[PDB]
């Protein structure tokens, strides 16, 4: 495992452990989001701005149906053969997204069933049910503005002033829309656009859509805001201005003999001066194989890493035994910030750059002090039962490494610089140099 | 709170042949299940987590399986130290339950 | 290797109060729930509350709510169940167990016995 | 060209090919954004909500009208002579935006002439239209907020209810607004601020300000969602608080014997071992010269790449000769990631890592193997008419390469790691081994 | 200081110099969230969509007043010590936030004994203040729409509609509140949680919080967008399900000897091509010590660059000597974009690429001629005292440095590409080299 | 090099359908609109739809819809216009256009002739 | 629909004289238009793309320029090979329209 | 080393202005604000108003709005204060100061007597 | 506008003794008070900026503190060269706004 001894001498103080897990075996509900609203109950004054809006809202929509005929007329059942010459151009995620397309347009058709019940929806959110057969909720985009807004101040106000705030409404709808729906959406086959984005077609209430769905479980938000929750639009009308999204609900399965093990950067003292490692603050360690981790889009937790994808990436030889205990290889950057973390607590013990913050023992009275041939110092109940920082009076546990961890120093490895035109200045150097000694 | 009911309490199996134990879940869990096999004097030991992906430590002859509210725990090979009782639990909702227990039992 | 040593069986007079420990070891994840559940001869397992190790806060079954207590020692990573005002009724073996959804790992159980 | 056929024996299968299309030669129409709604309906109980409202956008509207009479004062005719020793620093960007601003300061003057008649507005969308010089459309932030609230609810409740409502919707206007126009907004003179950040002046509502001046057109959401049309603040008032603002709406030319050619990257096989190239997914090729391009910035379309900006990078070399051919000088990146892509479709042919993947042709029933030599394997009609890859059956075309494709074996380049801090890891091993050398 | 002629005949011509100021001293300030609405007035056509926000608020609440009583009880007086091994692992900021917490509670129980006050509030903003001790405003999240839309339309619209509208208003509350309040505020015990994010449970009105308590000032701007007002959560009710938020207010201290030089990067001719140099565009200099900066986590403004913490970060000795005068050791980078900067102005003095401009002087007609050997040409008024560039004229100032600057030469440095591939391919070229030359 | 080949002229009676092809090579990018344009003598140029090759969705002319139909093959990159329900007007020039907004290359016309 | 109205449907210029075709828009078509060359027997050929780019292949001496409604095709120096018609095209909306064309002939 | 040198004292008859000029010199930051300070016998500092030498704009107090006008010269690095219609109550020492929110560098001032 | 107003115009003390000057403004500055000495003949000079930090060029001995409405400037050891009017500044609102002036005299 890693060498957490000395990894903290070098400054990087182990923190929680955390389960590795990750989306699968996703559950579809189909949904309908009609993305026009109904003004039938204010249609004497409406006006042209809702032809308007249809005109826009068809433009806005043909190229997302034209993306599904793409797949729709080149999938057929045989169990679902693909007409990949047609297609011409895909890859592996594209394919198996319109292999799922394909799947839900037996429901889609089921659905589609209920045109005209859809079209004359008149709530924001509306269950239809004529049999087991056709189970769909029908979410409409601006419904609960007409009938609270529109509808009741249509005797309070001239009703020109209720055609420019429908018309304005629409627009924002449609501003809000084209950030998602908009030729941002390339590819509306793939099934991995999340039901945040979608909901920009009810106006941003996926609150609404899951909890109708009855999705409320104690991993709902874990599922939520690590983006596992996605859908994928599996029918687009044009005449009636809805479409129809299977919602993926996965389950969050944790990988076996895998964890995520979280570093806390402590600065260290080397040489009269402060640096901190330049090492991954998370690694990843499945089977006993430590590798990187892209844990930026992944959801972090107490209790475990969440991530909607496997975002495992390569370690460098050089990187993984410095994690191991080779410290000679571990990068270090100079502390030019007066902001860095000085000290960290781990299981009760206290490691703590004394050097650049005063630790002082409150049972004692005396300063705990650092020399310079000491990159930090551990302190715990064994020499400070209770350790002062300043404002921080802390009490310490009895550290269960070395006894010797103070007087014990370690090798350090070679001082380097982070930014990017740093980055470049040293490739500058290190090639002029290879020319020169060659 | 979701009442999770087995088949039988009991079922009489004999050795080889395949062994199902069904459990209904009073409303949809979404694959929120795990099954767990209890030998008589010992804890509880899981068998699978989720409808049907099973312990790392279980041998595969316990299969899993379901959707909606019925699952299926299905040993494909009876053997004499699978003779356990076998409890559903679902984990969907906060007041979490288990199954009544169906305790197998050899012919 | 994971193992969650809980306390001896117990007899303990009606009446009166028991406190059981579930002192787990060799959990790789710092932050964890742990349930604790009941079985009683003739009846299915009961979940009884959940003490989350990681943040200040813990669960309770509605029929087990005022009657047990759910307290952890993050130091030496023991959990501790108070049964209060036992009866006939509470005699049954105790399991506590580490939980991620579904219960993962399990205590050997103790087995309390209220009688007089 | 792109020696595609080794690329994809690399894994960097070809996939669509798009045009380059830059915004320019930008048409000019000048609005005005008036930043304070008229509550001359409800001015009898307004309180003094609206004053507080006067001198918070008064203190947020004066460095923006600072910095544009930084530029007023200093140029002038001459044919638009600007004085330089005054503004002392600045850009080229900034200079030719100042020129701008002084170019539509005449137009400002003749909107300005309806400071009467722009204070009088009590819609959000009034056109004002006295002579042809001045046809000017003017938006107010929350004029449709109060006439479809505020003024219906003055006799249904305390309306000094009403007053706090009006109180919260400026002030949620104005945070809406601080992003925006706040000091983030250090060079207003710049016409490179987007429509979409201007219509934050009128509540993010921007499709009601270019549907209003009649920008429908089938490239209005390519340029709009490509940050293409653009607007300049050329006046503030701080008197009767609004804005002029001369939006730029451009035309898309395309960039002649230039194209940007996406490749799809199937991970291959090596050493037992899965790789991904770490090659540049879009090349730009502009008369046959191979670069780089920061297409993150730029809208990528089903037939085009769109940009508002050239952003045509260098390559090195030793790229430049691993997409013309050189394998060998492509970098490699080990896989440890078991999400990343198997295979990938290309003219009805399919490149996929069989090793990693059940191939299986449906025709035979065979399944297709790949050996410990192949990195991928092609599979087209001519090996296997349908090929199945699990879920996925797929019918293919015919290659049009080397018939020899899946025996002829090619250079396999340096593996690499991309991770920041093992980028960090390797300056320093080679670092350390040039002093070594040395 | 920085080599500013060597530099400029780079292309890095200087540009303004801005102060270096952190926030330091925060003034604290309590505040009551209600995350609930008062229904009272429209009860009767409520239904049990309240119940439902109760149960789903409380689910999103509970983990953070978990994470709070992690630190409440572990917490004592002493003068502040806690039980570091009951804690377990934690860091310096979250152990600070802790004793910041633990002095919020005295106020915190101060302000929960006006519990019942709290719950009676039926306004967004109520000032509670029954005696000096307790004098906290408590903000609500809902209650303006409900006060506004909600209860007059009682009687207008059938009362299921004004239970609908509710149910949707709260999920589109939490929709809008869980990207911050969800599982991914981790550490609700950190006070660098700024306000804008705080005020998600407001609704995203920050404004109305800070104008409410008092803070408008000309600083108030710049604090707000450098992110330098934060708020800490002190205290979580899961029955009446309102937090209390101290709001930390603080000071911009300039750091002394200390300044941010900005270099305008300008494009420089050299062997028959473009090249841009690859030096950071800011550098702080403080104690004459030249570092880098990460200024895109600092607000820059015109008269200073605006952090909330010491962003300062290490610099190579090469790029240091590349300020300091040695342009040898300065990176350039190939120009293969159109649109890169082509000259600019510092103190009135020109500083252009008239290889790729047509510079030519006003004054005499005679077009700007720049040499083979020359990187840049320097224009001011000695040789021409009305430059024009395309579209522009400007008059020029007397450049202040050495009167040969168009004379004299410079060392040009190595050539770099900047491509994050084209750094791995670098990479790999140097270590092949490196092991061919080994 | 860049050409759109068509289908040879066609003497066609009325009443009956027509489908001209036109199969473009050369042509660098995947994804493009094509149209088609209609020349009769006497008159200018008409167009009378495009096909959109990379998405499935394809516009008609209002004077032209029903009239023609827009197909398209992505395998051999042709196009092709059923003409349904010929009279005498329909006899003219009909050219294939790639089209970026502006139409950029045209094939070489196909002569349609409807007479008895 | 946008209707493009040509000023004459011919011309008479000599050869070498400066030669003007006119189009206007019935609305603003904001410099969306084209310009073609149709000699007879032959398929159109693009001259002008937008208002005033020039097509890679088209000599300097058509020059494109025009605003708002009212565009302008120019040709500096009238040669034998210029003789064709003369057509622009919108391309603002989706019902796209071309000129009446310009049959230029010589005195 | 930052100097703000201003002009020397006047004397000036009522009824007429006088410019009082400050030239700052040694300044490191190109943008800040140089504000100026009435300063009477038996008074205390009275901000007169402040010129931004970066955004072009400038705040006057409302006693001295219209009576005084603030004007920079970014070339020299000048500012000027003119003062209108004087009276003997504006006999006093002025002082330019620059300030980022506090005054932190003051000129030497300029004394202005007004008398006949 | 907000008014400063100082405790004394004149305060007497002893050399070596500790001096206290305080500052009350009309409403809450937030600490943003900045303190000058000024001596005659002279410009005024920074001695304090916010409520405490000190400018570089200020010796120890000048302290500064407050709280609300209140501050107070300190010399822990009265020399002769601290024997000056000293000012204090509100720079809050908008109308900066000096103290009354407190002439310091020795007995």
């Amino acid at each position: 495992i890693l060498h957490y001894e000395k990894l903290s001498k070098i400054g990087l103080v182990k923190g929680v452990t955390r389960k590795y897990k990750i989306k699968s075996n996703p559950l579809t509900k189909d949904i309908v989001i009609k993305m026009i609203p109904n003004v039938s109950n204010m249609s004497q004054c409406t006006g042209s701005v809702m032809e308007n809006y249809k005109t826009r809202l068809n433009g806005i929509l043909t190229p997302i149906k034209g993306a599904l005929e793409i797949y729709k007329n080149n999938t057929h059942d045989c169990g679902v053969c693909m007409a990949g010459v047609a297609i011409g151009i895909a890859t592996a995620a594209q394919i198996t997204a319109g292999v799922a397309l394909y799947e839900a347009m037996k429901n889609a058709d089921n659905i589609n069933k209920l045109k005209s019940s859809i079209e004359s929806t008149n709530e924001a959110v509306v269950k239809l049910q004529e049999t087991a057969e056709k189970t769909v909720y029908v979410f409409t985009a601006l419904q609960d503005y007409i009938n609270t807004n529109l509808v009741p101040t249509i005797d309070k106000i001239p009703c020109k002033q209720t055609e420019l705030s429908l018309d304005l409404a629409l627009s924002k709808y449609l501003s809000d829309l084209l950030f998602v729906f908009g030729p941002n959406l390339q590819d509306p086959v793939s099934n991995s656009m999340t039901i945040q984005a979608i909901s920009q077609a009810f106006g941003g209430n996926y609150e609404t859509l899951l909890r109708t769905l009855g999705y409320a479980t104690e991993d709902f938000d874990d599922l939520l805001e690590s983006d596992s929750i996605t859908g994928q639009i599996i029918y687009v009308d044009l005449s009636s201005y809805y479409i129809i999204v299977r919602v993926y609900f996965p389950i969050l399965t944790e990988i076996q003999q895998a964890y995520i093990q979280e570093l806390l950067p402590v600065s260290f003292n080397n040489d009269n001066s402060e640096w901190i490692s330049i090492v991954p603050n998370f690694i990843l360690v499945r089977n006993t194989l430590i590798s990187n981790i892209e844990i930026g889009f992944c959801l972090i937790t107490k209790r475990s890493v969440i991530c909607n994808q496997d975002y495992a990436t390569p370690m460098t030889n050089n990187m993984r035994e410095c994690l191991t205990g080779s410290t000679e290889k571990c990068p270090r950057e100079l502390v030019v910030s007066s902001h860095v973390p000085r000290f960290a607590l781990s299981n009760g013990v206290l490691f703590a750059n004394c050097i650049s913050v005063t630790c002082q023992c409150q049972t004692t009275g005396r300063a705990i002090s650092q020399s310079g041939e000491q990159t930090l110092l551990m302190i715990d109940n064994t020499t400070c039962p209770t350790a002062v920082l300043g404002n921080v009076i802390i009490s310490l546990g009895k550290y269960l490494g070395s006894v010797n961890y103070n007087s014990e120093g370690i090798a350090i490895g070679p001082p380097v610089f982070t930014d990017k035109v740093d980055i470049s200045s040293q490739i500058s150097s290190m090639n002029q140099s290879l020319q020169q000694s060659k | 709170d979701i009442q999770m009911t087995q088949s039988s309490s009991s079922f009489s199996v004999s050795l080889g042949d395949r062994t199902t134990i069904t459990c209904k879940a009073s409303e949809d869990i979404y694959n929120r299940l795990a099954w767990f096999q209890q030998k008589p004097g010992n804890a509880p030991r899981l068998l699978i987590s989720g409808a049907t992906s099973l312990e790392t430590g279980v041998p595969s002859r316990f299969s899993g399986s379901g959707s909606g509210k019925d699952y299926t725990l299905s040993i494909t090979s009876l053997q004499t130290e699978d003779v356990a009782t076998y409890y559903c639990q679902q984990y969907w909702s906060s007041p979490w339950t288990f199954g009544g227990g169906t305790k197998l039992e050899i012919k | 290797q994971v193992q969650l040593q809980q306390s001896g069986a117990e007899l303990v007079r009606p009446g009166t109060s028991v406190k059981i420990s579930c002192k787990a070891s060799g959990y790789t994840f710092t932050n964890y729930w742990l349930g604790w559940v009941k079985q009683r001869p003739g009846h299915g397992l009961e979940w009884i509350g959940d003490i989350y190790r990681g943040g200040g806060y813990t669960n309770y079954n509605e029929k087990f709510k005022g009657k047990a207590t759910l307290t952890a020692d993050t130091s030496s990573s023991t959990a501790y169940m108070q049964l209060s005002s036992l009866t006939s009724e509470d005699s049954a073996v105790y399991f506590c167990a580490t939980r991620d959804g579904y219960f993962d790992y399990w205590g050997q159980g103790t087995t309390l016995t209220v009688s007089s």
